[PDB]
């Protein structure tokens, strides 16, 4: 986030009488897909013979 | 001089049997001999006199 301060208006020398800088930032992040799996292997033979 | 048949071998036409020679199959003495039955559940049941 952006920080803000108190300014005073008295005097040019006075350090308080600069308006302070500030950024504002952002990163990046990633949604990655990954894959789940199974592989069921049977007979025929158990196909065949199943009612 | 004259065309021999060896002067005119590369015109001569070709043929190939349009079969083998091959036994005559005999199929299973089993099978040929004995009743069979279609089977559905690859274990079927036989009920056999006793008494």
């Amino acid at each position: 986030l952006p920080t803000a301060g108190w300014v005073t208006d008295d005097t040019s020398g006075a350090a308080t009488g600069t308006k302070p800088t500030s950024k504002v930032s952002w990163t990046g992040k990633n949604l990655v897909a990954e894959e789940i799996a199974v592989i069921v292997p049977v007979h025929e033979n158990t196909i065949a013979d199943s009612r | 001089a004259d065309i021999s048949r060896a002067d005119a071998l590369a015109l001569l036409a070709t043929q190939e049997l349009d079969s083998i020679i091959k036994p005559e199959t005999s199929g299973s003495a089993a099978l040929a001999a004995f009743r069979s039955i279609r089977m559905s559940a690859g274990t079927v049941s036989m009920p056999v006199l006793a008494a």
